């Protein structure tokens, strides 16, 4: 979760 | 059990279709002639820079240089697209959004290129690859001829694609195969493996049955297919090394933030 763009993609 | 694996196949297929607009069937048609701009060199590249309007962005970088670079940089646009489509499709795999968010990130970080090269194979024949959602066809020979280290950034994928396409999978088969790859429980830094492996067990059962129904005379297809997963890891780790040699020997070319996240700390 210092993959923030990706965390957002997955976060709805 | 049987009916549920069938429903699980049907569901993934459905989301596979929504998630990836251009399909194997769709693209196999185009290739067999069943009218795309052909890119064979630099001039026809630019002249096809209005294939689908253009690969823009095309920010105010990549706009620029020699052919290998122009192409290397256009490849990143398409592969950001793909990561989003893939992320999307992962959310649709039952059980996935229920995983730890950290596990979800890890699965995608490590599985994304395996899936990109799997899906790319649908788009290839021995002679070249489709682009711009089937509006362009980029020749294999053009892609090799790229020099510095950018040659053979694509030759290995062609080599793999030709073997993989011999398996002659369709979209329904591929749908579950891709699910299985994403739900790989041997990813570095997974927090708890058990629930991921439980889901994969399920996709694996469903894949096995799909192969038997859909390809009844293809002996040991299930096995042949899992064996491709090793071919795939090699391409991935070969690709990563290429990446590492670009980030030094080549000039400072920009990288899309999304790609930097996935690339950092992965092998
Ligand atoms: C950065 C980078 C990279 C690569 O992994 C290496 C070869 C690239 C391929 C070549 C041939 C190619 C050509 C283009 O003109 C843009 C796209 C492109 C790629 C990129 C690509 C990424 C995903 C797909 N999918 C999911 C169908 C298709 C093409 C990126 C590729 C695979």
């Amino acid at each position: 979760e210092r993959h923030k763009i990706l965390h957002r993609l997955l976060q709805e | 059990e049987s009916a549920d694996l069938r429903a699980l196949a049907k569901h993934l297929y459905d989301s596979y279709i929504k998630s990836f607009p251009l399909t194997k069937a769709k693209a196999r048609a185009i290739l067999t002639g069943k009218s795309p701009f052909v890119i064979y060199d630099m001039n026809s590249l630019m002249m096809g820079e209005d294939k689908i309007k253009f690969k823009h962005i095309t920010p105010l970088q990549e706009q620029s240089k020699e052919v290998a670079i122009r192409i290397f940089q256009g490849c990143q646009f398409r592969s950001v697209e793909a990561v989003q489509e893939i992320t999307e499709y992962a959310k649709s795999i039952p059980g996935f959004v229920n995983l730890d968010l950290n596990d979800q990130v890890t699965l995608l970080k490590y599985g994304v290129h395996e899936i990109i090269y799997t899906m790319l194979a649908s788009l290839m024949n021995k002679d070249g690859v489709l682009i711009s959602e089937g509006q362009g066809f980029m020749t294999r020979e053009f892609l090799k001829s790229l020099r510095k280290p950018f040659g053979d950034f694509m030759e290995p994928k062609f080599e793999f694609a030709v073997k993989f396409n011999a398996l002659e999978l369709d979209d329904s088969d591929l749908a579950i195969f891709i699910a299985v790859i994403i739900l790989s429980g041997d990813r570095p830094g997974l927090l708890n493996v058990k629930p991921i492996e439980d889901i994969q067990d399920n996709l694996l059962q469903a894949l096995e049955l799909q192969l038997k129904l859909n390809h009844p005379e293809s002996s040991q297809l299930f096995a042949k297919l899992l064996q491709k997963m090793t071919d795939l890891r090699q391409i991935v780790t070969e690709h990563v090394q290429l990446l590492q040699v670009i980030k030094k020997t080549e000039t400072d070319m920009s990288l899309h933030p999304l790609l930097q996240e996935i690339y950092k700390d992965l092998y």
